RNA sequence: ACAUUUAACUAAAACCCCUACGCAUUUAUAUAGAGGAGACAAGUCGUAACAUGGUAAGUGUACUGGAAAGUGCACUUGGACGAACC
RNA sequence: CCCCACUAUGCUUAGCCCUAAACCUCAACAGUUAAAUCAACAAAACUGCUCGCCAGAACACUACGAGCCACAGCUUAAAACUCAAAG
RNA sequence: AUAGGUUUGGUCCUAGCCUUUCUAUUAGCUCUUAGUAAGAUUACACAUGCAAGCAUCCCCGUUCCAGUGAGUUCACCCUCUAAAUCACCACGAUCAAAAGGGACAAGCAUCAAGCACGCAGCAAUGCAGCUCAAAACGCUUAGCCUAGCCACACCCCCACGGGAAACAGCAGUGAUUAACCUUUAGCAAUAAACGAAAGUUUAACUAAGCUAUACUAACCCCAGGGUUGGUCAAUUUCGUGCCAGCCACCGCGGUCACACG
C-alpha cells in the first residue's frame, strides 16, 4: 500500500485471541457424566478412554483420560486441563491424574 | 526498503536536524510556493525537505501551504502580537531560506543553551528514588552505607527479631 | 488580551456562510504520523464571527481568538480576508493576479 | 460531550441545607451538660477530666447575665482563667447580648463586647468566646475602680536576636563575596513580631457550629 | 531591527525582480512580434484562398 | 489531586527495607499518603550510621527557603533535624528530654554505686 | 404548585410542588419443529472430473433430471488442432 | 451424447433485471533498457506517483443485517465446529 | 530471530501451524532450611472482635489514611478565580476545585446517517441551520499513560425518600472458584489527628507469624522432577503385538518398538 493508504488504514490491529475449550483457564473442574471409548482417526487404531464431564461453567465436554486404566464413574469430580488429543477429533480437554477422584495410574 | 523518494526525510535523525526553532511569538507560517517555474525551484525544495524539519522543532506553529496562488513564491509569518512577516523567497535556495528564517525568527544559541540548563536542574544527582526519575533508588546503593537486608543479611544484632529476643 | 480561547491565531479557508454573521472556516494543521513519520493535514472547522458578512465560500481568512467565546461554537472573528476567492492581490508586488499570472503588468501603473 | 445532570443530588443538596436551618439546635440544647455523669446528653460526650471540677464550680457568661437588667449591658465581666493565671486586668466591655430565649433559665445565648487592652479600644464589637465555659465571674460594681486600675509598664523589651549558627555563617560570606567588608553583626527585628499571648480571645466569627444531627 | 532588515531584503529582491521582468518582456516582445507577423502572413494567405 | 483542606508540609518519607529505614525529605500535602505523591524532594536522611559512623542528612536548603516562603509547615521530627543542623534553633522539647534523662541518670548512680559497693 | 410574614428601646424569629411499572421497553439464552456445514471413513446407486477422461473443460444465466449432472444462448482457455508443400 | 418434431427464447417496441473465465485474470499517469536481467512458468526486468484491492485452507458466490422496480434475485458479507496443510 | 521442524514421489516459490527464548497463574510430583520482596478467584453473602479521637467544656478531627477496580475519553495543559496554607479588616505568592478553551482508550461501518445536535439579537423575535465515510450516531470490551492517577464506597448513575441493616479498613468465616496467609504485638521509630504545650489515641505504619510465588546466601548429613525417534542434550535388556498406550509438530504400536509400559 502507499504511504497515504498506510496512514488512512493505521495499525494492523489484531484478531481478538479466540478462547480455548478451557476458556483461558489453566484448569477446570468437572463432574463425570459418563465414561466411554472413542476410536481414533486413521491411520491410527485404538479405543481411547474418554469421558463426558460437565464443567464448572455449565458447558459439557468430552475429556480424554490419560494413563493406563481409569476408575472414573458418573458423579465424580475431576480436574481437566487443555491439550488436544491429536488422534481423537473434537476432544480437546484432558483429565488430570492425581486430583480429586481421578487418582494416579497404578504401577502394575 | 522504505517507501517514497528520499526516504531519509521520514527518519527521526533527519527530523531532529532542524536548526529553526521559532520564538514564542511566531504562531502561524504560510508557504505560498509555485509548482513549476525555474525561479521557484528553491521554494519547492524547501517545502519538500525542510517543512518537515520546521514543523518538528515547532509543533504548535500552524504551517499552511498553498500552490500556484500567486506568481511568486513567498512565505508569511503571523506573530502573536499581530505583526505579519512577508519573506519573499524567489530565486533563493532552500538552505538559504532555512538560514534566513533562522536569523529573523529563530532562537539564538544563548536561548537554546539556557533551556538545556533547565533540564539539567530537573534531575538532581542526589535525589533518591525510582531509576525512572533518579540515578539511585535507596541510600543502600551508595558505597559504604548500610546494605539492604536482601543481598547481605544483616547481623542478628541489627535484625529486629534477635534484638527483641534480647529486649525480652 | 487574556484570551480564554486556546487557538489565538489561525489561518483557514471559508467553507460555509449559511449561518447569520458567522462564517464556517476549515483549519488544517500538519500532524506527525508516529509510525510513518510523515506529516498529514488534520482538518477541523472553526466558527468565525463576520459582522460585515464579507466572506465568500473559498476565501482564505485569518481568525483571531475572541477574548470570551461569543456563542457556543463561535470563539474567533474575521481578522482579515488574506486571499479573496479569485480576487487575490499579489502580496509581494501588490498587483492584481489571476493564479500564477500578473493580470495587470507591474510596469503599466508602477 | 454533554454530561447527564445529577438532579437528585442537587435536590437533596438544597433540601438538606434548608432543613438544617429549620432544625437548628439551640445553645441550650447543644451546650447542656449532665452534672451527674459529666456528659452532654445531646452528644453523649464526656468533658475533659481537667474540666470536671471547674464545670461544677463556676458559672457561665449568660448564667450571670440572666439575672441582670438588660443582661448587664455596659457591665465589665472577666473570667476565672484570666484571674488565676494573669495579674494584668483583662475584661470585656459588653455592648450587645443576644440571649437564648429557648433556655428554661435563659443561661445560654450569645454576647458581644469590645476588648480594651492597655487603653486601646477595638474599633468594632465582636462576639465573646467560651460563653458556655464555666469560667466567667462577675466583677462587683463597688471595686470596678480597683479592678480597672492599670499602670503602663515600661516598654523596654528585646529588639534583635542573633542569627542561628549556619545562617549567620552564610550571610557573612554573602556580604564578603559581594565585597561588603562591614563586620556589623547581622541580626533580626523580633520587635516587629508582636508575640500575642496564647490565651488571647480568638475571632468567634470564624468558629464553626454543631449540626442538627448529633452525628 | 530584524523586521526592518527583512523588509530591506524584500525591497532588495524586488529591485532584482522588477529589472528581470522588464528584460524578459523586451526580449519576448521582439520574439512575440515575429510570431505575430508569421501568423498574419498565414492568415492573409488563407484569406486569399477563400477569395 | 485536590484535597478538602490541608497545607504544604515538609515531612520525611519512609523508604528502605524491613529493619532498614531510610527517610526522604519531601515537600508534600498535609493529606497525602506518607509515601504517596509529593511536590518536591528536599533531601534525605539515613537514620543508620554509615561505615564512618555519621548520619547523612542532605538538605536542599536553597529550596527549603522557597517552600517555607510559600507557607510550608514542618513535622515534629523534621523541625528537630533542622535544629541539629543549625538551620533552626534547637527544639524546646528536645532539651526537656535531655534533662529528664539526666535526672533519671542521677537516680541511677545512686543505685549503681550501691551494686558495686556490695559486689 | 404556592408563596400572601411577624417582628424592628440591643434586633431577631418564622420560612419543605408533588408525581414510578404497563411483567411496557431493550438485548440475549433456552426450542416444538425444520434445515445446513464439517468431520468420520469397508454400506448403496451410478461414473461427473483428471488423458481429446471416452460428448474438451469451465464462466454467467435459464430450464430440466435419483445422484453426480444434462441441454440451450453467449463468453473464457485454465483444451487441442499434428504447425513448408500435400 | 445421435435422429425427427415443436415451444419458451433469440428479433421489434416500451420498461425491468445488473450478472459473466464482464480475463488480454496483467490499474491510471510519467518514465527507463541501465544495472545486479531474472525463483519456475507466462507476455523480459524495472523507477517515480496515486488510487483500488490482498494477508493459511475450508466453512463461504454461505448465514444474519441492510439496500435494491430485483420476492428461487443481486450487491455487500461473517462466525462456530474442522484441518496441518491448501495452493 | 543467527533461526528450525512440517505440504510433495521429488524439486523449487508462496503460505499457515508449530519448535527453540523470557515471564506470570494453576496443577502433578517432590519441598533440609536462613534474609528480603510479594500474597483472596469473586463490586457475592458475613461470625459479629477490632480499626477516630484529642482537648479545662467551644472548636477541631472522624471528608484524611487505609480499601476496591464495579462502572469509565470529567485524570493532563491553558484561561479566569474560589477554598485552603503564608500570624493579620490590608493583600502578594504558593497550592488547588467549579467554570471556559484545547487534549485524551481499544474493537465493530453488517453501528451510516444523527434527529434539533446551529447562528444572530440587550430583548420580544428572526434565521435554518449543526455533526458526519478525514468515521458523526451507536454497540461491545476495558480501571488508567503505577514518584502515581481516576472512579467507586449496600443497591436505585445521584440519594430528599425508598429497597434494607451492608467488613471493596485489619484479622477471620461457611459459600463460590484452577486460584487454600494469623480471629500476632506495639505508638519508641513513623506520618496523620487535638489544644501553645507537656502530651493522648491510630488494624496507617513499624516489628513479627504464615506461603518454594520470586530474588540473594548456604552447608559432614539434606535430590527430586522431566526428558532420552527427528526438530533437540541424552537408552541397554525385557513385556506388548495397530492391542494397551504415546506426541508441541512431524509421527510411533500389525510377535526382532532406541517413540508404548
Ligand atoms: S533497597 Fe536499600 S534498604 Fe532495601
Ligand atoms: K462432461
Ligand atoms: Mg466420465
Ligand atoms: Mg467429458
Ligand atoms: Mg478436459
Amino acid at each position: 500500500a502507499t504511504l497515504n493508504q498506510m496512514h488512512r488504514l493505521g495499525p494492523p490491529k489484531r484478531p481478538p485471541r479466540k478462547l480455548g475449550p478451557t476458556e483461558g483457564r489453566p484448569q477446570l473442574k468437572g463432574v463425570v457424566l459418563c465414561t466411554f471409548t472413542r476410536k481414533p482417526k486413521k491411520p491410527n487404531s485404538a479405543n481411547r478412554k474418554c469421558c463426558r464431564v460437565r464443567l464448572s461453567t455449565g458447558r459439557e465436554a468430552v475429556c480424554f483420560i490419560p494413563g493406563e486404566g481409569h476408575t472414573l464413574q458418573e458423579h465424580q469430580i475431576v480436574l481437566v486441563e487443555g491439550g488436544r488429543t491429536q488422534d481423537l477429533p473434537g476432544v480437546k480437554l484432558t483429565v488430570v491424574r492425581g486430583k480429586y477422584d481421578c487418582g494416579h495410574v497404578q504401577k502394575k | 526498503p522504505m517507501k517514497g523518494r528520499f526516504p531519509i526525510r521520514r527518519t527521526l535523525q533527519y527530523l531532529s536536524q532542524g536548526n529553526v526553532v521559532f520564538k514564542d511569538s511566531v504562531k502561524v507560517m504560510t508557504v505560498n510556493y509555485n509548482t513549476h517555474g525555474e525561479l521557484g525551484e528553491g521554494a519547492r525544495k524547501f517545502v519538500f525537505f525542510n517543512i518537515p524539519q520546521i514543523q518538528y522543532k515547532n509543533p504548535w506553529v500552524q504551517i499552511m501551504m498553498f500552490k500556484n496562488m500567486t506568481p511568486s513564491p513567498f512565505l508569511r509569518f503571523y506573530l502573536d502580537s499581530g505583526e505579519q512577516v512577508l519573506v519573499d523567497v524567489e530565486t533563493k535556495s532552500n538552505k538559504e531560506i532555512m538560514e534566513h528564517i533562522r536569523k529573523i525568527l529563530g532562537k539564538n544559541e544563548e536561548t537554546l543553551r539556557e533551556e538545556e540548563e533547565e533540564k539539567k536542574q530537573l534531575s538532581h544527582p542526589a535525589n533518591f528514588g525510582p531509576r525512572k526519575y533518579c540515578l539511585r533508588e535507596c541510600i543502600c546503593e551508595v558505597e559504604g552505607q548500610v546494605p539492604c537486608p536482601s543481598l547481605v543479611p544483616l547481623p542478628k544484632e541489627m535484625r529486629g527479631k534477635y534484638k527483641a529476643a534480647l529486649k525480652a | 488580551v487574556r484570551s480564554s480561547v486556546h487557538a489565538r491565531w489561525i489561518v483557514g479557508k471559508v467553507i460555509g456562510t449559511k449561518m447569520q454573521k458567522t462564517a464556517k472556516v476549515r483549519v488544517t494543521r500538519l500532524v506527525l504520523d508516529p509510525y510513518l513519520l510523515k506529516y498529514f493535514n488534520k482538518r477541523k472547522t472553526y466558527f468565525a464571527h463576520d459582522a460585515l458578512q464579507q466572506c465568500t465560500v473559498g476565501d482564505i481568512v485569518l481568525l483571531r481568538a475572541l477574548p470570551v467565546p461569543r456563542a457556543k461554537h463561535v470563539k474567533h472573528e474575521l481578522a482579515e480576508i488574506v486571499f479573496k476567492v479569485g480576487k487575490v492581490i499579489d502580496p509581494v508586488t501588490g498587483k492584481p493576479c489571476a493564479g500564477t499570472t500578473y493580470l495587470e503588468s507591474p510596469l503599466s501603473s508602477e | 460531550k454533554k454530561v447527564r445532570p445529577r438532579l437528585i443530588a442537587e435536590l437533596a443538596r438544597r433540601v438538606r441545607a434548608l432543613r438544617e436551618q429549620l432544625n437548628r439546635p439551640r445553645d441550650s440544647q447543644l451546650y447542656a451538660v449532665d452534672y451527674e455523669t459529666l456528659t452532654r446528653p445531646f452528644s453523649g460526650r464526656r468533658l475533659p477530666v481537667r474540666a470536671w471540677a471547674d464545670v461544677r464550680r463556676e458559672s457561665r457568661l449568660l448564667q450571670l447575665l440572666g439575672r441582670l437588667p438588660l443582661f448587664g449591658l455596659g457591665r465589665l465581666v472577666t473570667r476565672k482563667s484570666w484571674l488565676w493565671q494573669h495579674d494584668e486586668p483583662c475584661y470585656w466591655r459588653l455592648t450587645r447580648v443576644r440571649p437564648d430565649y429557648t433556655a428554661q433559665n435563659l443561661d445560654h445565648g450569645k454576647a458581644w463586647g469590645i476588648l480594651t487592652f492597655k487603653g486601646k479600644t477595638e474599633s468594632e464589637a465582636r462576639e465573646i468566646e467560651h460563653v458556655m465555659y464555666h469560667d466567667w465571674r462577675l466583677v462587683p460594681k463597688h471595686e470596678e475602680e480597683a479592678f480597672t486600675a492599670f499602670t503602663p509598664a515600661p516598654e523596654d523589651s528585646l529588639a534583635s536576636v542573633p542569627y542561628p549558627p549556619l545562617l549567620r555563617a552564610m550571610i557573612i560570606a554573602e556580604r564578603q563575596k559581594n565585597g561588603d567588608t562591614s563586620t556589623e553583626e547581622p541580626m533580626l527585628n523580633v520587635q516587629r513580631i508582636r508575640m500575642e499571648p496564647w490565651d488571647y480571645p480568638a475571632k468567634q466569627e470564624d468558629k464553626g457550629r454543631a449540626k442538627g444531627t448529633p452525628v | 531591527e530584524l523586521m526592518a532588515w527583512n523588509q530591506a531584503e524584500n525591497r532588495r529582491l524586488h529591485e532584482l525582480r522588477i529589472a528581470r521582468l522588464r528584460q524578459e518582456e523586451r526580449e519576448q516582445e521582439q520574439r512575440q512580434a515575429l510570431e505575430q507577423a508569421r501568423k498574419a502572413e498565414e492568415v492573409q494567405a488563407w484569406a486569399q484562398r477563400k477569395e | 489531586k485536590a484535597y478538602r483542606g490541608g497545607h504544604l508540609t515538609i515531612r520525611l518519607a519512609l523508604g528502605g527495607c524491613t529493619n532498614r529505614p531510610f527517610y526522604r525529605i519531601v515537600a508534600a500535602h498535609n493529606k497525602c499518603p506518607r509515601d504517596g505523591r509529593f511536590v518536591e524532594q528536599l533531601g534525605s536522611y539515613d537514620p543508620l550510621p554509615n561505615s564512618h559512623g555519621e548520619k547523612l542528612v542532605a538538605l536542599n536548603l536553597d529550596r527549603i527557603r522557597h517552600w517555607i516562603g510559600c507557607g510550608a509547615h514542618l513535622s515534629k521530627p523534621m523541625e528537630k533535624l533542622l535544629g541539629l543542623a543549625g538551620f533552626f534553633p534547637l527544639h524546646p522539647m528536645m532539651i526537656t528530654n535531655a534533662e529528664r534523662l539526666r535526672r533519671k541518670r542521677a537516680r541511677e548512680v545512686l543505685l549503681a554505686s550501691q551494686k558495686t559497693d556490695a559486689e
